[PDB]
């Protein structure tokens, strides 16, 4: 009974995608690929500091004008980027719909990045990232994708090095945005009280002017030792599958299996035919190796002795997810901003019911098997590291000799 | 035991998996020069001890005999 996401296509190549519903406010954004891995290491935070200057003002609003537009409204405005997709997205008021999808125009097009803003956004995005070191599970997940995906654009940040992001200019900049926001690679999504054919129309009145035009994961280890930080963050992943391969929902399942050090989380990080599967925690020193001996143990349970009941518990948790995720407007249109780049179709969520259901035990062991079982992690670590095993150790507790 | 060894900061270490890494990385490439280039460093201090470990080996050996050889002198 959940209502189903209709896509059009503009000849841009702009999709654009809407999910109705009763709620009378909705979140309509623009969701283009392009990341830290379509950077060159020339313009290695091009999409970052795009992302701080689009909302400077542009050719048509100069300057805090067009935000006062986006404060007149009462509207809110975030943009995100990833290694892979950026965001710009709008949560309104259903009636104040056509003016947004203008406002987003112009976010993606007639931009306009000053000069004088340039500097100012260097001194913003230099200092945050002066500071952003601070953040320690940002620190370690930085090193696991450096050490994980050595020698590939995958390594990079999104941020770039402090280097980059001096050296920056309005014509680089122009590139990444005359260069990487083209028309085909665009999505506009929309969520909650909107009408498919008035969204389609406001489209093919404005943005309807965008212009239309080996991944690797390397087995190794970074260890940034630092013995005055009091806890230790330490992140161990194998390479995932990727966004198109189904037995994704199957590790989903696993993950929601897992779930002694004082956080422990899993992830599955999907890129395109790539990803990063694994588990993040954060503990004292003392304790790190008997989390990680805890945590393979685990792993390998689940590559050797997966029991019906704790598949079901599994099934169960990613069900709710799912769908305790996509309540909200913005939640829900990111969902569909994200299916229309990544899968090319917004998949519904009885295919993923029936795709959750077709899980058993036996399909879990096996494709953990084929994923945990005898792979060489990519491990992060950074605090009092010392008592953190070295790769030879975690790499024997990636099996087990009694199978 | 291992976590309260000793207190470094701000020392990164980058590895690599063994199965991901040649086993034997121009072994003879640099090993041949490298084996030479610590020969080169250490013999000085080593070999002149035991070659005059080797000359008086020889030299007593050669002083023995010549002490068992008949004096021809005596004896006649
Ligand atoms: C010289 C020509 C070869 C060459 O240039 O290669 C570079 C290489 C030197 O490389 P490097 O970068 O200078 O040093 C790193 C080593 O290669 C890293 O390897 P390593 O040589 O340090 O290996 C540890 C060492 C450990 O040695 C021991 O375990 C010694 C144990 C005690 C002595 C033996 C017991 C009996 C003692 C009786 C007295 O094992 C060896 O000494 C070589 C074992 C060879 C086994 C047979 C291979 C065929 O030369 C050798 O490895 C020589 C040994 C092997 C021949």
């Amino acid at each position: 009974s959940v209502p189903e996401t209709q896509v059009s296509i503009l000849d841009n190549g702009l999709r654009v995608a809407s999910e109705q519903s009763s709620h009378a406010t909705c979140t309509v954004g623009v969701w283009i690929d392009a990341g830290s891995r379509y950077e060159t290491e020339k313009n290695n935070g091009a999409g970052y500091f795009l992302e701080h200057l689009a909302f400077k003002g542009t050719k048509n609003r100069p300057g805090n004008a067009l935000e006062k537009e986006v404060e007149s409204i009462g509207a809110h405005l975030n943009a995100y980027s990833t290694r892979e997709h950026t965001a710009y997205l709008i949560k309104a008021l259903s009636k104040d719909l056509p003016k947004v999808v203008e406002l987003l125009a112009d976010i993606v097009q007639n931009s306009s990045l000053e000069d004088s803003q340039i500097e100012k956004e260097r001194d913003v995005i230099l200092r945050e990232m002066q500071e952003n070191d601070a953040s320690m599970q940002n620190v370690v997940f930085d090193y696991l994708h450096a050490t994980a995906f050595q020698g590939t654009p995958l390594a990079q940040a999104v941020e770039g090095p402090s280097e980059n992001v001096r050296r920056l200019s309005r014509t680089d900049l122009t590139d990444y945005l005359n260069r990487h926001y083209k028309a085909p690679r665009m999505v506009l999504a929309a969520a909650g009280g909107v009408e498919h054919q008035q969204l389609l129309d406001l489209a093919q009145k404005h943005l309807s002017s965008v212009s239309r035009v080996p991944c690797r994961f390397t087995g190794s280890e970074i260890r940034h030792r630092d013995d005055a930080l009091p806890l230790a963050h330490v992140a161990i992943a194998v390479e995932g599958p990727g966004w198109a391969n189904p037995d994704n929902v199957t590790l989903q399942v696993a993950n929601a299996i897992i779930g002694l050090c004082q956080s422990f989380q899993t992830f599955n990080i999907s890129y395109s035919d790539t990803g990063l599967l694994g588990a993040h925690f954060v503990c004292d020193a003392m304790s790190i190796d008997d989390m990680v001996f805890f945590l393979q143990g685990q792993w390998m349970r689940l590559c050797t002795s997966a029991t019906e009941s704790e598949v079901t518990r599994g099934k169960n948790i990613l069900r709710n997810a799912l769908v305790s995720h996509l309540d909200g407007t913005t939640p829900v249109c990111e969902d569909i901003g994200r299916s229309l780049l990544t899968y090319g179709r917004r998949i519904p969520l009885a295919e993923w019911e029936s795709r959750i259901q077709e899980v058993d035990a036996q399909m879990l062991r096996d494709i953990c098997s084929k994923y945990f079982y005898d792979q060489c992690p990519a491990v992060a670590g950074y605090g009092p590291i010392e008592q953190l095993p070295d790769y030879n150790r975690i790499r024997s507790g990636m099996f087990w000799l009694r199978f | 035991e291992f976590g309260n060894l000793a207190r470094i900061r701000h020392v990164i270490s980058y590895s690599l998996s063994p199965f991901e890494q040649r086993a034997f990385p121009s072994y003879f490439s640099k090993g041949i020069p490298n084996v030479l280039r610590r020969t080169r460093e250490r013999i000085l201090r080593v070999a002149p001890p035991f070659v005059v470990v080797y000359l008086i080996y020889t030299w007593g050996n050669q002083e023995f005999e010549q002490s068992k050889r008949k004096n021809p002198a005596m004896y006649e």
